[PDB]
């Protein structure tokens, strides 16, 4: 999120995001840890501030467009990765907030 | 210096491509329909490299009428 | 060619060894879509399952008998149990027949996914119906997209991109009923 009245929303994929950043690595691989949002890069510090390399935020202010999330996606095939992992909370109802990870290949 | 299509070989993603072509259709609707295109048309965000760990740089972003259509 | 036997129940058991054990699994996309490639079925004879999408709308999800797609080679239809295809679209008009009655959407590129098991799969990002485009505007920036090529080799697609819409978008207002 950019605003941190959340309630534990933005350190529980913090805290997912450890969960698959140790899970995935079995040979020593090259990660870049991305945040989008503003209470991501004051978060992933606190656990990667060597992979951490890139900080959207301001996202949400007026809406979120596809544009947007293109020319975010554009600044991420920059860098050229083998895969994409996404960690977002899963939107299901008021209650549960499943959370994600969604994996793109190159 | 790349091979593929006109975008591909001009150094562009299909990501923006792809939205410049769905810019141009924005521009040519209805007017009661031209305006709530231009909603999910603008880009309003910012971004920051984290080269050190800390550090700043960035580029900020107040797009109305959409994607840039020259070059980044 | 198979070093990493992958997917969403292998990640369940190889996450449970590197995780705490408090944190159960995080979800998958594949846990809410519940419509397949490979899985035999979903044809029903006649009438075969057309997703016609887009990032902000879902335009169509209920089935259709045949769906006109504008493809880079050119305009091809769909018929039920077609072939797997993977066709990419110019921009052009996706018709989606049901019978006697169709809605003509005017997209502006993108893919467009045929299944084996007979999905349809239209994914584009801006589509109009041609009710809601005028005529008037469209050759006004075209004849502009006519005389602005300078030597930018990014705005030469850019251009190129956008003389090719509005020709087709001229082309497909002509010929309506």
């Amino acid at each position: 999120s950019d605003k941190g009245l959340c309630g534990g929303l933005n350190s529980n994929i913090t805290k997912y995001t450890r969960a698959t950043l140790a899970t995935t690595e079995s040979e020593g691989k090259d990660v870049v840890v991305v945040s989008i949002g503003d209470k991501g890069r004051s978060q992933l510090t606190r656990i990667e501030s060597q992979r951490y390399q890139l900080a959207i935020a301001d996202t949400y202010k007026v809406r979120v467009t596809f544009g947007q999330a293109s020319l975010i996606v554009e600044e991420l095939i920059k860098h050229n990765p083998q895969s994409y992992q996404i960690l977002f909370n899963k939107f299901r109802s008021a209650i549960s907030f499943k959370p994600t990870v969604a994996t793109i290949l190159s | 210096a790349p091979s593929g299509p006109f975008y591909r070989v001009a150094g562009m993603s299909y990501l923006r491509y792809s939205n410049i072509c769905a810019d141009l259709l924005r521009n040519v609707l209805k007017e009661p329909f031209k305006a709530k295109a231009q909603a999910r048309q603008a880009i309003h965000f910012r971004q920051a490299p984290y080269v050190d760990g800390k550090a700043g740089a960035s580029k900020v972003y107040e797009l109305e009428n959409g994607i840039p259509k020259t070059a980044n | 060619e198979a070093a990493a036997p992958a997917g969403p129940k292998e990640f369940t058991e190889v996450w449970n060894k590197k995780a705490p054990s408090t944190l159960i699994v995080p979800e998958f996309p594949s846990n809410y879509t519940a419509v397949k490639a490979v899985g035999e079925g979903q044809v029903h004879g006649d009438a075969f399952p057309v997703n016609f999408y887009t990032p902000h709308s879902i335009l169509s999800q209920a089935q259709k008998d045949t769906v006109v797609l504008p493809g880079v080679d050119g305009y091809f239809g769909v018929k039920a149990s077609h072939v797997p295809t993977i066709a990419q679209l110019k921009p052009g008009v996706v018709e989606l027949h049901s019978g006697a009655e169709s809605e003509k959407f005017f997209v502006s590129g993108g893919f467009a996914f045929v299944h084996p098991n007979g999905v349809t799969d239209i994914c584009v990002l801006e589509a109009a119906t041609l009710d809601q485009v005028d005529p008037a505007a469209v050759k006004s920036a075209l004849a502009a997209a006519s005389a602005a090529q300078p030597t930018d080799e990014f705005e030469q697609a850019a251009n190129r991109a956008a003389i090719e819409l509005y020709s087709a978008l001229e082309s497909a207002v002509e010929a309506k009923a």
